[PDB]
């Protein structure tokens, strides 16, 4: 209440085949986008 | 060959198309600046967007005292 | 507007160029210094051929903010006392060396470190941060225009040494 610390109080539950299919979809999309772009601008670090 | 692509090169696990119910590559230069360059294959899209935004903003934009004399 | 200029010129022929040393340590002193600088410029203008003629326009341009500060009584007093001491020893007939000496008091001052010195050696200590020159420095390092007119006072001093050599 004084604003000291803020715990995210939630556990991330996933279905396992649904999560496997989500990562496979975004795997295929990231491969297609790396092929499709000629110039990929990886951002600079640290961002601020 | 791959079941859904129809090309002869790769394997069914490697096909970049989406699985269905039924290409220029960076030439190998090995300077450490050349593999870690942030601006590679740069055509000029970002600089043109910058110049166009500045041109639009610029288009929006448009004595001696007694004792000194 | 030309009326104020004409009446100010009529007052300008009235006030006199006399630096008394007790009067140094306020507005009338600034006007007397202002007018002595103008008279030095006029004695250049009488004899422009024999000197360098290329320095005269640049000297007038570099002096003009100083002449403006003396016309408006806006000059800082510690700096003005030093300038008036230079101009007194300039006004006196034979002590041309005391003019340059008080000029060296004018330009550098009495500060221990005129220009800052930073990072002398490998070994860094805290007291080195006292050395540097943002805090207290010479008058020749205050601003770049102040450099111009302080240099131009020295140039009038050299002019005056030549003039008392010949004429
Ligand atoms: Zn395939």
């Amino acid at each position: 209440t004084s604003g000291a610390i803020t715990f995210v109080n939630e556990t991330p539950r996933v279905i396992e085949p649904v999560y496997t299919a989500q990562w496979s979809a975004t795997w295929i999309a990231m491969r297609r986008e790396k092929r499709d772009r000629t110039h990929f601008k990886r951002m600079r670090f640290p961002p601020f | 060959f791959c079941r859904n692509c129809g090309e002869a090169g790769h394997k069914e696990k490697d096909c970049m198309e989406k699985p269905r119910k039924m290409v220029l590559v960076r030439a190998t230069d090995d300077d450490w600046d050349s593999r870690k360059d942030r601006w590679y294959g740069y055509s000029g899209k970002e600089y043109n967007e910058l110049i166009s935004k500045w041109e639009r903003d610029k288009r929006n934009k448009i004595d001696e005292e007694i004792e000194l004399m | 507007r030309p009326e104020r200029i004409q009446e100010a010129i009529a007052q300008d022929k009235t006030i006199s160029v006399i630096i008394d040393p007790s009067q140094i340590g306020k507005p009338l002193l600034s006007m007397k210094c202002n007018l002595y600088i103008h008279e030095i410029l006029s004695r250049w203008k009488a004899s422009l051929e024999a000197y360098h003629p290329e320095l005269f326009l640049d000297t007038k341009k570099a002096l003009f903010p100083l002449l403006l500060q003396l016309r408006r009584n806006q000059l800082a007093p510690d700096l003005l006392i030093s300038l008036a001491t230079v101009l007194y020893h300039l006004q006196q007939p034979k002590e041309i060396n005391l003019a340059v000496q008080s000029y060296m008091k004018l330009s550098i001052g009495n500060v221990a470190w005129p220009i800052g010195v930073t990072s002398v050696g490998i070994h860094a200590r805290s007291a080195h941060s006292k050395i540097q020159g943002g805090r207290n420095a010479a008058n020749i390092m205050i601003d770049e225009r102040t450099r111009l007119w302080i240099t131009s006072i020295k140039r009038l001093i050299t002019f005056e040494e030549w003039y008392t050599s010949n004429h």
